[PDB]
């Protein structure tokens, strides 16, 4: 009611206060600046009467216990000293939580996150339910910031030093079940004893008498502290390549802290955030988060949804494998797929078996259940039972032909409430339609390597399609556990057409007598993870090739590649993994090391030249490449939204997320500040570097893509 | 309606009888050899259901069998619901009938339709040769008892001073009637003794069965009945029965030793069905029903019938006191009724059963009846042949020759179906079929 | 409208109990010790039949269920009758459904003699704790299968090969749900912290059954349908009920530790019913051959009703779902109900099946009733104490309940009798009966 905040303090007919945290807005429980103040005013109510013994704190929520701090008052820090004062208003806060005499618990349930668990540590005892939504975590290095108050501190000597350096570095998620046997939980008990069971726990005469021992106590002190931070920071920087800060800062709180005492890590980690969090990565972080909630958030299309519970594949092989996958494993709908050779349907069933099992391996899980999405998983050759499946899915050749005949005869074949899609590889969708009795129920989705890795896809509706045909494939990848973004149909699109200047200026360049190994390890420096050829390999040397002839039929002949080079590796039967031989050695017999690439290609390319182009330049081209395509493909609008256009290509290309994405960089980079660089690159090399005309716009007169705010 | 009873429901509709499916028998080495008996069972009610457009969660009662049965889910219809995608609040049940099992439930299942309580069922069961579970030694089955129920550790050591002897030797399965030690075949063979059967009166009959059997595989007609089966391993899918022989000519397996007797053993192991592996599930529900959900039924029903005698002397002439029975159950007779089928469990143990229901003294005095129940056609005898070809797994035979016959008088066009088999104990199974 | 199911016959004869008879219960590890469970068979029915003097031929049905099944008889229910003195062309088999085998029995039994095939059943069980045939390792049974089908010798030291130290040692038995893992007394433990079940209740309804099923023993009322059982060395007869604990107070309950959760449970051996064995075997016919044989039924037979529920939370929820269909079909109330008897597998799920078939709340979203079931009497609730007293036989708890309630109403008015029983697999059993 706008003064009751979240934290309501009640006593019941014992001497322990039972508290709830029923935040009035949101259905998260959330952390605000004035839940800390009146907190410490309810506190104070709390002692004055010296006739409680105890203290138990509660959900009040079926959604989480406490979501944590809210990134917004994050964005609204403006120097050091706000960003050291939230941290310092933690503390005292926290420290004044730990400062009661009597027995402090607190009951988990749903979810205890970054400010979640800032209370967590603030309690003697604590019990979270054996329901597997309860999850702890510090999920803060991600956004390249780090917990508000003693996390960094009271944490690692609650639980240990190594657990407590890695959840915060590698930001794992943290079950009931791992969490007692660790012993940062006092017990799991049941959700509809939680609060009980904590009556009992708050009725414990200790606080905290036998703290539990350490087994790994032979490092404990300064013997093996400093050996454990030499190693890990060197492994560190061998993994974030040095253009992540926050990274090595957190062995600089955490040493400072655990040497010379609590107090140094308050201030340490109260200063943390005096840099840290006024960082263009950590803004880049912080933005992004919020594009990609945002989409999360949105539903795509407007119309309202349809009955979804039964979906038709039509292609078996290892694709329909993997879609049927994460559609039965995480979706658990049921499906059923034709194919005229059991082969593939023999296939695509072992090939689903191949993935699954491997957790069941991991011993986290069991056969009992394996069974049941086998069950699900359902194969035939014929087109009986087929007149019930809410959505039909094409994943054969792309013949437009076969795929026309085929769309034709699946209506035929199936109820007119089903809606068509097809993963096309070039075919527009209105021309895969064409002849099509229900167009406005024909779309067009598009997948991409194994996804299991990969959370996004692409929404491609045609001329005729109905804005619930979107509706309904939009809320699809939602409970698919993927990102939608809606494109225009248009040749090349958004991701594959950025792309291709990505791999066709590492074609263009390695052919120049320059070292894949040294620009490969400088681009992965740079923030593209994963280097040029690699990728270019394993994700399928045609399929990429295969968009070049229609890229190039759409746009131009910037998108050319060498000609008679990239074509020559895919019919040497040097086709990448796939194939056994590509790039890269694959017997793998280096002791599965990182093995240098097969020491054949250099003497097919004509590789003639040295590095010459300096290795910053080859990044700093890259990202033009797919800059200049990014403003370019978004200058016909084929992304619905800035945000949308933003998130597809960090998430789906690689984009430095400490950059922030595209046009992040773009006015990070004074704007327009790059064109003449950028325009000397093109009178260096060629008119292959052009600066587009909204490009030419935005740059000349001064602006950015984004009014937004700044 | 002296003899003849009505099988019609309360509400006046008939039994109808539905489509199924089979899974394909093999040999208990050549496939299915390591694969339990519950994912059988899964493998054929999910596609069977998912492959019509018939939902899961109409359906209210169903029944396997296994005569074969793992210790393990003592109660197997619980799993097949749980796991294969049906409601959760469906009346699964299990029922025992050695060799007959199918058609145990199929009495059983049309008895629950017949209530109203249930509108409609799946019928089927699962059996497996390769899977069977190894009991221990009767005298080490006491002695595990006490130590679980001893205190003290110096009484166990007591209690293991008394283990001696080969106990370590487990028992092997035997198949035997354990009242009576006849082992199926000998008792098969005395029949032949005493009825006249000779091995080159059998050994067309195997012939035969292995023809219009092989026949029907190569002419494809049991396509859409018989699924192509996939395992764990996916190595590659099977789609014909690999036990049927047809052909090998019938002087072949003629020069063989005997199976059971080895000194006059009319019979031996090539005329004598060997135990095959496999599952299958049919759609049991009412006509009315049927129809107002706008489905057609493969078939309809018309009675059932079923007989015990004493086991002592040629138990498995069941079918030849089963075959009236039905007849009359239903007013009908051999002379109205196209096509017949018999089990054929054996060489022999059938010629007689045709031979007795065409002896009039059989069923003058050893039944009551004033006139014997009538001779048989071959023409009109198993034509898909029987168990001498695919095999015979125990309680999947009986609603295999169901789908077989059913689908033989759509072929047919129509007519009234009649399958007969003998069961352990002194056991016959038979019935009048109608495909409308 | 009225969904009420009719239990008449096609003449309109209603189902009729004539009578029954119990084997008394002894704990695992006490007289019972050793004994078959099919041996249990012959005896209960052998001496009911001389008791009754109804011919062992016009019986034309049986039907015995059973808990603890046991591998080396199959079909139990052939062996009985070809081990006691009924006619050996009876046409029986056997069923399995949880501990409520003996309702399992009623309902499919009561539709036999619905049919018109037959006229007359028997209904019955045997369960002992005290027997079990436990099997070695499941791969050692694997590694026997290959050594039967191996041809060469030398071929079988290398199959040998594959072998450990612990491989020797037996499969303990399970109790807990296969594809669940929580055991039976884990289900009642969490509704116990689920709804909130005090030790004291169920130690106090631990002391009132005792208390109730002992002054039963001491009134002798359970006398004329319990055997004097003889255990064949001959040594003594057993006459009461040993399981019961007469001379007992709660205080004595609340000093056990609980069983399964030893953390904060509410259970112990106290209040959970402990491992008893026995038999059980009961007459079911239709009354129109009881009045043509000249018998008077002792009660008839109103409706019957079996859920399934969910496993995963609150299985022991069947009764709680089952009461008001039952007394739909019967057109009748729990109001109208001179008695009510639910067995009382733990203290903790009966607390909550009565809670719950007062809760108003729960008949609204899971069941969607017009109204709830209604409020149980303790007072006509287990009048004769319960399962938590006399024990679990498992298999003949349903009868035994069913024994004492058609005395227990013939010890007073007509009235209606109606037993409920949950049952593994998230199932319950209920009825009403009419007891005239």
């Amino acid at each position: 009611m706008e003064m009751t905040s979240a934290f309501t303090l009640n006593v019941r007919l014992d001497n322990i206060a039972v508290i709830t945290i029923d935040v009035p807005g949101e259905k998260m429980n959330t952390l605000k600046a004035e839940f800390a103040s009146q907190v410490r005013a309810i506190i104070k109510q709390l002692r004055e009467n010296k006739e409680l013994r105890g203290v138990v704190f509660v959900s009040a929520k079926p959604d989480n216990f406490i979501a944590g701090a809210d990134i917004n008052m994050i964005g609204n820090c403006k120097t050091a000293q706000e960003a050291e004062a939230l941290a310092r208003q933690g503390q005292q806060l926290m420290a004044e939580i730990h400062a009661l005499p009597i027995q402090v618990i607190a009951a988990i349930h749903g979810a205890c996150l970054g400010g979640g668990l800032e209370l967590a540590l603030a309690c003697h005892g604590r019990v979270c339910t054996d329901d597997p939504k309860t999850v702890l975590g510090l999920p803060e290095v991600q956004l390249g910031l780090l917990p508000g108050s003693g996390g960094t501190q009271r944490l690692p000597r609650l639980i240990g030093v190594s657990t407590a350096l890695e959840m915060i570095l590698t930001g794992k998620q943290l079950r009931a079940k791992q969490a007692l046997k660790l012993g940062l939980v006092d017990d799991v008990v049941p959700h509809s004893i939680l609060l009980e069971a904590a009556v009992e726990l708050a009725k414990k005469e200790r606080p905290s008498s036998r703290p539990l021992p350490v087994r790994e106590r032979i490092l404990a002190g300064p013997l093996g502290r400093a050996l454990l931070f030499k190693m890990v920071g060197k492994k560190t920087e061998h993994k974030t390549q040095g253009n992540y800060p926050a990274t090595e800062r957190i062995l600089e709180v955490v040493e400072t802290g655990l040497a010379q005492g609590t107090s140094s890590g308050y201030d340490a980690e109260a200063r943390a955030f005096g840099e840290l969090a006024m960082t263009p990565q950590s803004q880049a972080l912080r933005s992004i988060f919020f594009a990609s909630t945002d989409v999360k958030k949105d539903p795509g299309s407007d119309a309202p949804p349809a009955p979804l519970n039964s979906v038709g594949i039509l292609g078996g092989g290892l694709m329909g494998g993997g879609i049927a996958y994460v559609t039965a494993c995480k979706a658990g709908i049921p499906v059923r797929i034709k194919d005229i050779n059991p082969q593939g349907i023999n296939h695509a069933l072992k090939y689903s078996w191949d993935q699954l099992e491997g957790k069941v391996r991991r011993r986290h899980l069991k056969a009992s259940e394996r069974d049941k999405q086998l069950a699900l998983i359902s194969g035939t050759t014929d087109y009986r039972g087929f007149a019930h499946r809410d959505l039909i899915i094409e994943a054969v050749f792309e013949n437009l032909e076969l795929k026309q005949q085929m769309v034709a005869e699946v209506e035929q074949n199936c109820a007119a409430h089903t809606i068509f899609a097809s993963n096309t590889s070039s075919l527009p969708i209105g021309d895969i339609a064409a002849h099509a009795t229900r167009p406005e129920q024909v779309i067009g989705l598009h997948f991409f390597s194994p996804v299991e890795k990969m959370p996004l896809v692409e929404i491609i509706p045609h001329a005729g399609t109905s804005a619930q045909t979107i509706a309904t494939t939009v809320k699809l990848a939602k409970k698919q556990g993927k990102t939608p973004i809606v494109v225009r149909d248009k040749a090349g699109f958004y991701v594959n057409r950025i792309l291709a200047p990505y791999i066709n200026e590492a074609i263009r360049m390695l052919t120049q007598g320059e070292r894949v190994e040294h620009i490969d390890a400088a681009l992965v420096k740079f923030g593209f993870p994963v280097g040029p050829i690699q990728l270019l390999d394993e994700v399928g040397i045609d399929t990429g090739t295969k968009i070049i002839p229609v890229l190039e039929a759409a746009y131009g002949e910037r998108f050319s590649a060498p000609a008679n080079v990239v074509s020559s590796i895919l019919n040497d039967d040097r086709k990448g993994r796939k194939n056994g031989r590509g790039f890269y050695l694959y017997g793998q017999k280096g002791r599965k090391s990182k093995k240098q690439v097969d020491p054949a290609i250099y003497p097919l390319i004509g590789t003639q030249g040295q590095g010459r182009i300096s290795a910053p330049q080859v990044a700093e081209r890259c990202v033009m490449l797919m800059l200049n395509e990014a403003v370019r493909c978004v200058d016909e609008q084929v992304i619905r939204s800035v945000r949308d256009g933003d998130i597809g290509a960090v998430f789906g290309i690689g984009f430095p997320p400490f950059l922030g994405g595209p046009f992040r960089y773009i006015d990070s980079l004074g704007a327009g500040e790059v064109v003449a660089i950028m325009q000397r690159l093109a009178t260096q090399y060629g008119s292959r570097f052009t600066p587009c005309e909204r490009l030419v716009e935005m740059g000349a007169r001064g602006e950015s893509f984004w009014k937004t705010t700044a | 309606m002296g003899q003849v009873l009505p099988l019609v429901t309360r509400q006046g509709d008939r039994i109808a009888i539905v489509s199924g499916l089979r899974t394909p028998f093999a040999r208990q080495a050549t496939a299915f050899h390591g694969i339990p008996a519950v994912d059988l069972g899964k493998m054929v009610v999910g596609e069977l259901l998912a492959r019509s457009e018939i939902p899961a969660e109409v359906i209210e009662q169903l029944v396997f069998g296994q005569v074969v049965q793992m210790p393990e889910a003592p109660n197997i219809a619980r799993e097949i619901v749980l796991g294969t995608g049906m409601n959760v609040h469906t009346d699964a049940y299990s029922v025992s009938r050695a060799c007959a099992t199918s058609f145990q439930a199929v009495a059983n299942v049309a008895e629950s339709l017949m209530a109203g309580t249930i509108r409609a069922g799946i019928a089927g069961g699962a059996d497996s040769s390769s899977v069977l579970p190894i009991g221990v030694s009767k005298k080490l089955a006491r002695v595990l008892v006490d130590v679980n129920k001893a205190r003290t550790m110096s009484q166990r050591l007591k209690l293991f001073s008394r283990l001696r002897l080969r106990d370590l030797m487990p028992v092997p399965p035997a198949v035997a009637e354990y009242s009576t030690g006849l082992r199926m075949g000998d008792t098969a063979e005395q029949m032949a003794k005493t009825y006249g059967i000779t091995r080159e009166q059998q050994d067309a009959l195997a012939h035969r069965s292995h023809q219009r059997a092989a026949q029907a595989w190569s002419d494809g007609k049991l396509k859409e009945e018989v699924m192509t089966a996939f395992i764990p391993p996916y190595k590659q899918p099977l789609v014909e029965d690999n036990n049927i022989r047809g052909n090998s000519s019938l002087a072949d397996y003629a020069k063989l030793r005997p199976a059971f007797d080895r000194k006059h053993g009319t019979v031996t192991a090539a005329n004598s069905t060997p135990l095959t592996d496999g599952a299958a599930a049919v759609i049991l529900m009412t006509e009315s029903r049927a129809k107002e959900l706008g489905l057609v039924p493969l078939g309809y029903l018309r009675s059932y019938a079923f007989t015990a005698i004493d086991v002592w002397q040629d138990m498995l002439l069941g079918p030849a006191w089963s075959t009236p029975l039905a007849l009359e159950r239903a007013g009908l007779t051999m002379s109205d009724l196209t096509l017949i089928d018999m089990h054929e469990a054996f060489a022999a143990q059938t010629l007689a059963n045709i031979q007795l229901l065409g002896s009039e003294r059989f069923a003058r005095e050893a039944l009551g009846r004033a006139h014997a129940t009538g001779e048989v056609d071959d023409s009109k005898f198993n034509v898909l042949g029987g168990s001498i070809a695919y095999g015979h797994p125990f309680a999947a035979t009986g609603a295999r020759m169901i789908t077989q016959t059913l689908h033989e008088l759509r072929r047919r066009g129509g007519g009234f179906g009649l399958v007969t088999a003998c069961a352990a104990g002194g056991l016959g199974a038979a019935m009048v079929l109608e495909a409308e």
